[PDB]
């Protein structure tokens, strides 16, 4: 298994998944087309910022 | 102004080349969805009106 971790806008969760688009999915991370994971993400606005 | 939605306003787009790497590749849209169409090959795609 591997496990990766990254903070983003809110707003770009909706990007982390298979088949997406956008600034965060076509140049920071892109997840494959058949990806077999789970995406797990949480609000970090008590300690990101 | 735009128009209020009851009466949204249509424009035709026509005899002209268009770039709409230019739409996509801006970051200040919220949303940009596609039916149909693909945001990237729609660049590649050519269209009547």
């Amino acid at each position: 298994v591997y496990a990766d971790s990254f903070v983003i806008r809110g707003d770009e969760v909706r990007q982390i998944a298979p088949g997406q688009t956008g600034k965060i999915a076509d140049y920071n991370y892109k997840l494959p087309d058949d990806f077999t994971g789970c995406v797990i993400a949480w609000n970090s606005n008590n300690l990101d910022s | 102004r735009f128009a209020s939605v009851y009466a949204w306003n249509r424009k035709r787009i026509s005899n002209c080349v268009a770039d709409y790497s230019v739409l996509y590749n801006s970051a200040s849209f919220s949303t940009f969805k596609c039916y149909g169409v693909s945001p990237t090959k729609l660049n590649d795609l050519c269209f009547t009106n």
